[PDB]
């Protein structure tokens, strides 16, 4: 009551196209973690739901990396690397931040992260030992006693680098090795003897590029998995050398040891290293091994012997050895061979291998399980996705249940809720990809339930319809009739689309019948998921910018960049023979936002020359013929308030005032916009105070409900990705102060990370009143931004 | 069914292929074709691909040179990948209110789609439309197209087409480079120093990339912007050296502007190649020939490559308006021969002929040329004339192995000097004289007085280029019957150091080299400095 509660219900995102982005915890109940833009996300695959966001990034996330108990435990802590030169030692506790430790002196993004647990008898605070890889050809290693780092040692490469690490301990002591892939095609090995770390032993045999290593215990001997660009994998062998005697068995051919010596308490031990086998049977690059992690059945530890490896020629391989012979056989190989589409960058196992991910390349995720009866068959299974590219645009269903968005990776996303019957919580998955184009898409308006207009990095706006298995799949997933659904309205219509053979469209395929009861895989969303294009608009000498539409549904804006004042000029269409209706010329710089106020009477238009324009409707009633508009308020350089681009506005519920938000970090509400029945010309003016939110603000948004306390709550968007809900009240006195009050803010994990380009409550005036609500304790709106996120947010109303 | 028949005659002449290679005696591929196709009953034969598309790995590698299709794609020492930006609107489109006179295509067009000065029907265009103009796809693509055909892309070459690069926002400049880079390395850079470095520790080459410019827009700023990302090569189309077509057709510049772009670019270190075009409006069949001789004779215009481009008349332009109003008229296709002829009878032995006619579709074109080999009939009148032809394509040991049938007997060493664009310039090769062949050849200039870079300033003689044809050898391997590595390199630079010192009498010398050439010349004995490769040589 005295604070509002802001909380957040669902995130979409996809990984990085970075190498070793993804990494799956051990131990029972684990979690998966991966990087999107500045912020690490944690992920539960069993409830297929993003529990939380660490975000203390500057920059791209490069590598995030678990930290492996002994107890079997499932982990707690972990470390990861930016592309801001630093790295971050991360704790949790009950799947929240406790605390972050920040460190610093690299000279180059990182690339590779690694760290263990100490073994020692003192009883310490659980050291830690950390050891990252950069870009400006230097090696790091690190140490970690309770809250105190402090940096051990760095080691130089010269010009060249090193692309993969991987820690662990010397058989029957407890000496820690360093394992280090490099460009140089030879990897080299390194041992902590006193208290620093020196060089023993340099492998050769690759030809290329090594692009991953990592250490393995078993029984007494330490085993070493190496992959390449040479298209071939190697394992190695690491034994503790004979007591100096008890050879004598010379009738026998073997490989020639590698051999090096180390002290322990002023004791000499002899290892040995000899390689092991040389598998193949990849084409293209291999990205990725991993061996298979222990676990505990019944209380026994289980040490199966499996490696899996993924290539760019889109395919994962599972191996294991043969004890029949001493070679290794491929057990299941997976993947979709064939299409333009590239390979994969990262592969993981489950806890016990019940289930394999794989990370593609534009950023899509793949999950295979097994069959309990079957062995030897995988089916593939619902992950979250999300767009690879900043998103730009969001709009609601006019009756509120889906989203459409729009990015400027070439593609438009819809997300629909999925309602199971032996389950209570709701998840919302993506379902439908009706565009997939060649421009950069920039804006979107919606026209009808099934129906919507798209303005992307050329002169033309295009309209999209939908075909008809959309809506029985969209019926039968969100749980609602056919019948009833369709309103007896829609009728016969198109089936489905396909792309055209020459140049960009949509062509309907009156593309296979499907019906799907479950959410589909990212195989099916590619391909069969296409909306037909039913029109086509010209008349914009330039990119467009901008798109809004009426309440009434008969009427278009559009808008476009341009330097001059004959390029700079509105365009107003019809939604039943589309052509243009009237020109309305004024502003010479781009129009940024339009907006129409819900009385239908009035247009609205702010652009980059620092000014605003408004439109009024004159009345006709000529049933036969349409509307005009002409000026009826504008704003020169002096009456102009804000020093700088403006970038939203917004209209009151109630068709009264308008509030504007622009760089110069300030909001104004700008107001008496009505008595549309006779003024003499006007009264439009400033009608509060500024106010210095702290940022340049890019978006503003007002709730469409009505209190009568006469509440006005702003949503403001700044750049730094934070969203402030303030309430502003009219004085009603000639003072001006108590008009700005601040009503709640988001936290640090709730929060974006990039600049937040759109807001849009649920605007759901199909329930005008809300039959079946808990009193409607709870209003929902939606967020995107160029984080490569778009989020959905619930606020207590009582509060507000 | 066709298909497992089909499947069981490859293999059987992979079976046979194989046992010949494993008891080592010579088999003809034809008829080992024709034969089994006649025991399994088909109606067809085997495709080369095919056959390569189907051999066990070890055998794939041991059995290539016999089973190579196209030899001409890597007959001149590298592998070449060309890459189109995105659609844009020409820079001068502004302060003049329309663009050349006789452009086809473009972002507003009647073809769809498609960038300027192309119609997307071309191969490259269909590449990159279904790819969505993205370089990482393109390359990959073309790459494996490479390596499906049978041949060796250790070394590669980049050419950017499309219409003006250098008038794009920087940031997607940046973008389109540090991909290139990316997908030939394997990194994942954010900006293009990282690339850079990644790309020079890199295995798989890049020799150079070639950007297509205006003259207005190589400056000091671009030429610098341009040294930084690896480009090596310009291309520039002059077109005339008439001032009163480069203002009738709307071309936007002078010819001035062109030679002091010439200037520019030779003496910061480039490569200039130029586009010339026959049969203009208001040149007649006697103003061409004293147009090439000037070119060739005249020490402001001397270019380096030159691709002659004769005028085209297409739907949808200025030009196509003039030829319906019955004001312009195309020469006859004799008359056409004949003036090809006598051009390329002009070309003196240090320029590079690389194309001879453009590849428009027939049915697109209204008028004009309508043949598809202009080249090999010009050659026919010349040999039927008495005249010859002595560029540098056509002299080269691979062109010179695949079209006739020779071989180099008695190389010499030959040096060439003269002057261009105010400076003094030398070119030294290896060739054969009697047979009239070439092998390996190295450019060299004196900075004169008006160079801007601080790396070059001071006395510093640069060295523009260095190459040697024959087929690729790849990097660290040996050849016996091919001609790259047997020493005609250090043999060419050794030379081009003593010239630098005791007759330019400068201090220093300076290499404009990609990034494997990085490694090379460091092996050599140069450093690193900016983005050239210096060595003192006091
Ligand atoms: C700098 C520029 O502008 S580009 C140079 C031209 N670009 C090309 O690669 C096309 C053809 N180029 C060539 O023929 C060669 O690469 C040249 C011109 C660089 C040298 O020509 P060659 O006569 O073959 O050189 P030469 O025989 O003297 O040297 C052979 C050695 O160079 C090495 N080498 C050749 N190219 C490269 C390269 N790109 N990077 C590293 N080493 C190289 C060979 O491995 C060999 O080394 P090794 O036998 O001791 O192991
Ligand atoms: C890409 C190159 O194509 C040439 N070019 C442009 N238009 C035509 C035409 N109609 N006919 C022939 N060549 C043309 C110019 O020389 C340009 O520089
Ligand atoms: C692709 S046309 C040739 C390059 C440039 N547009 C010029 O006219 O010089
Ligand atoms: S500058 Fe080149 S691409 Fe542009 S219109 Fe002229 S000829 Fe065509």
């Amino acid at each position: 009551m005295v604070a509002p509660v802001l909380e957040t219900s669902h995130v979409f995102c996809c990984p990085n196209r970075v190498r070793g982005v993804l990494n799956w915890s051990s131990g029972p109940r684990g979690l998966l973690a991966f990087g999107t833009s500045c912020s690490v996300v944690l992920y539960d695959p069993l409830k297929r739901v993003v529990v939380t966001n660490l975000n203390g990034h500057t920059a791209r996330v490069n590598c995030i990396q678990w930290i492996c108990k002994q107890d079997g435990s499932p982990s707690t802590e972990l470390v990861s690397g930016g592309s801001d030169n630093q790295v971050i030692h991360w704790e949790i506790e009950d799947n929240q931040l406790l605390k972050a430790v920040h460190l610093q002196g690299h000279e180059g993004p990182v690339y590779a992260v690694h760290a263990v647990y100490q073994r020692r008898t003192s009883d310490p605070a659980l050291c830690t030992l950390i050891v990252s890889a950069a870009a400006d050809s230097a090696v790091r290693l690190w140490s970690k006693k309770g809250p105190e780092v402090m940096c051990l040692q760095t080691l130089n490469f010269g010009n060249g680098f090193a692309l993969a690490l991987c820690l662990s301990f010397l058989p029957n002591t407890d000496v820690p090795i360093l394992a280090c892939g490099n460009d140089d095609c030879r990897i080299h090995i390194f041992a902590q003897q006193n208290d620093q770390f020196q060089k023993v032993l340099s492998l050769c045999g690759h030809e290329d590029w090594i692009r991953g290593v990592e250490w393995a215990a078993f029984g007494r001997d330490l085993f070493l998995a190496s992959c390449s660009q040479d298209c071939l994998i190697r394992i190695w062998k690491l034994y503790i050398k004979s007591t100096s005697l008890e050879t004598q068995d010379d009738d026998n051919i073997r490989l020639k040891e590698n051999t090096f010596t180390i002290e322990n308490e002023s004791v000499k031990i002899a290892f040995a290293v000899t390689l092991e086998t040389v598998l193949a049977g990849h084409e293209n690059w291999v990205n990725a091994v991993h061996w298979q992690p222990v676990f505990y059945k019944d209380g026994v530890l289980q040490q199966p012997v499996r490696l899996l490896s993924a290539s760019m020629d889109k395919t994962m391989i599972l191996w294991a050895p043969d004890e029949e012979s001493g070679v290794w056989l491929e057990q299941v190989r997976v993947g979709e061979v064939g299409g333009n589409t590239l390979g994969f960058y990262d592969c993981q196992f489950n806890e016990d291998g019940s289930m394999i991910i794989a990370h593609a390349f534009h950023g899509a995720l793949h999950l295979w399980k097994q069959n309990t009866v079957n062995p030897r068959e995988w089916t593939p299974e619902i992950v979250i996705s999300g767009h690879f590219d900043g998103v730009q645009d969001l709009v609601w269903d006019p009756e509120g249940e889906f989203i459409i968005t729009v990015g400027t990776d070439q593609t438009t996303r819809l997300f629909a809720p999925w309602k199971r019957k032996d389950q209570s919580q709701v998840t919302w998955h993506e379902i439908a990809r009706p565009q997939i184009h060649g421009y950069d898409l920039k804006c979107l308006a919606m026209i009808n339930r099934f129906q919507f207009v798209s303005g992307a990095d050329e002169k033309v706006l295009r309209v999209f319809s939908a075909p008809r298995n959309f809506v029985e799949n969209f019926c039968a997933i969100t749980g609602q009739s056919l019948n009833h659904v369709l309103c007896n309205q829609d009728s016969d219509l198109p089936e489905g689309a396909t792309v055209p053979a020459l140049g960009l469209s949509n062509k309907a395929v009156f593309f296979q019948p499907s019906i799907l009861t479950e959410p589909p895989t990212e195989d099916h969303l590619l391909q069969n998921t296409l909306w037909p294009e039913v029109q086509k608009l010209y008349g914009h000498g330039y990119e467009i910018f901008c798109v809004t539409c009426n309440s009434s549904k008969t009427l278009l804006a559009s808008a476009c960049k341009a330097a001059k004042k004959e390029h700079a000029a509105i365009i107003l269409w019809n939604t039943t023979s589309w052509k243009q209706v009237q020109n309305l010329v004024f502003h010479s710089l781009t129009v940024t936002q339009m907006a129409f106020s819900p009385n239908e009477k009035f247009l609205l238009a702010v652009s980059r020359d620092r000014t605003w324009s408004l439109w009024k409707k004159q009345d006709t009633i000529s049933p036969e013929f349409e509307p005009v508009f002409s000026l009826f308020a504008f704003t020169n350089k002096i009456t102009s308030v804000h020093s700088r681009i403006i970038w939203s506005c917004d209209w009151s519920p109630d068709s009264k005032y308008f509030f504007t938000g622009s760089r110069d970090k300030k909001v104004v509400v700008w107001g008496e916009c009505d008595s549309t029945d006779d003024c003499i010309e006007h009264n439009i003016g400033p009608c509060s105070s500024v106010l210095d939110v702290g940022g340049a603000v890019t978006a503003v948004s007002v709730c469409p409900v009505l209190h009568p306390s006469q509440r006005y709550v702003v949503a403001v968007g700044l750049e730094c990705g934070k969203i402030c809900l303030y309430t502003w009240k009219k004085t009603d006195q000639v003072p001006e102060i108590n008009d700005w009050t601040h009503c709640v803010e988001t936290s640090q994990s709730q929060s974006h990370t990039l600049a937040i380009r759109k807001l849009c409550w649920k605007n759901c005036s199909g329930k005008t009143e809300q039959k079946e609500a808990e009193g409607a304790e709870w209003l929902h709106f939606a967020s995107c931004g160029e984080d490569h996120t778009v989020k959905i947010h619930r606020v207590n109303k009582c509060a507000l | 069914s066709p298909a497992e028949l089909m499947m069981l005659t490859i293999g059987d002449v992979i079976k046979q292929l194989i046992e010949a290679h494993e008891q080592g005696k010579d088999i003809d591929l034809n008829k080992v074709k024709t034969k089994t196709a006649a025991k399994y009953g088909l109606s067809a034969q085997p495709r080369l691909v095919d056959i390569i598309a189907a051999v066990p790995p070890q055998y794939r590698k041991v059995l290539m040179p016999k089973l190579k299709a196209k030899p001409i794609r890597t007959a001149s020492g590298i592998a070449v990948v060309a890459v189109m930006c995105k659609p844009h609107r020409c820079p001068h489109i502004s302060f003049t209110g329309n663009i050349c006179v006789y452009c086809p295509g473009g972002p507003d067009s009647d073809f769809e789609y498609s960038t300027q000065s192309y119609t997307g029907y071309e191969p490259t265009s269909m590449r990159a439309i279904r790819a969505r103009y993205d370089p990482f796809l393109q390359t990959r693509h073309r790459i494996e197209q490479l390596k499906q055909l049978g041949h060796s892309v250790d070394k590669v070459e980049f050419i950017v087409m499309g219409g003006t690069f250098m008038a794009l926002p920087e940031e997607y400049r940046d973008y389109f480079i540090r991909n290139l880079h990316d997908a030939l390395s394997g990194h994942t850079s954010n900006n293009i120093y990282e690339a850079v470095k990644y790309s020079e520790r890199s295995l798989t080459k890049c020799i150079g990339i070639t950007i297509e410019t205006r003259p207005d827009y190589c400056m000091k700023r671009h030429l610098s912007d341009m040294l930084t990302y690896g480009c090596t090569r310009l291309e520039i189309g002059v077109q005339s050296v008439y001032e009163d077509v480069a203002r009738d057709t709307n071309r936007g510049h002078t010819v001035k502007a062109v030679c002091e772009s010439f200037h520019l670019a030779k003496d910061s270190g480039f490569k200039v190649v130029a586009h010339m075009m026959p049969d203009l409006p208001n040149v007649g069949l006697e103003r061409d020939i004293e147009q090439f001789t000037e070119f060739f004779e005249n020490p402001a215009f001397r270019p380096d490559g030159l691709k002659l481009y004769p005028t085209l008349v297409i739907r949808g332009t200025g030009l196509y308006e003039l030829w319906k109003s019955g004001r312009y008229k195309s020469y006859s296709p004799s008359d056409l021969v004949e003036l090809v002829a006598r051009i390329l009878a002009l070309v003196p032995p240090w320029t590079r002929v690389y194309r001879v006619q453009r590849d428009i579709p027939m049915p697109l074109v209204s008028s004009g040329v309508e043949h598809g080999n202009l080249r090999e009939l010009a050659l026919a009148r010349m040999k039927d004339l008495g005249i010859q032809c002595r560029d540098v394509r056509t002299r080269e040991v691979g062109i010179q192995e695949i079209h006739h049938k020779v071989r180099p007997y008695q190389v010499e060493l030959v040096r060439r000097d003269y002057v261009a664009n105010g400076g003094w310039e030398t070119f030294l090769s290896y060739e054969d004289p009697d047979q009239d062949i070439l092998i390996g050849l190295l450019r060299l200039r004196k900075c004169s007085e008006e160079t801007f870079r601080f790396e070059l300033g001071g006395g510093v003689s640069i060295v523009r280029e260095l190459h040697v044809y024959g087929s690729v050898v790849p990097v660290s391997s040996r050849d016996p019957t091919k001609f790259q590595h047997q020493g005609f390199g250090m043999l060419l630079m050794e030379e081009a150091e003593r010239i630098a010192r005791e007759e330019h009498g400068s201090g220093k010398i300076a290499v404009i080299s990609g990034v494997g050439t990085r490694n090379y010349y460091r092996k050599i004995g140069y450093r690193l400095q900016g983005p050239y490769m210096v060595k003192m040589l006091k």
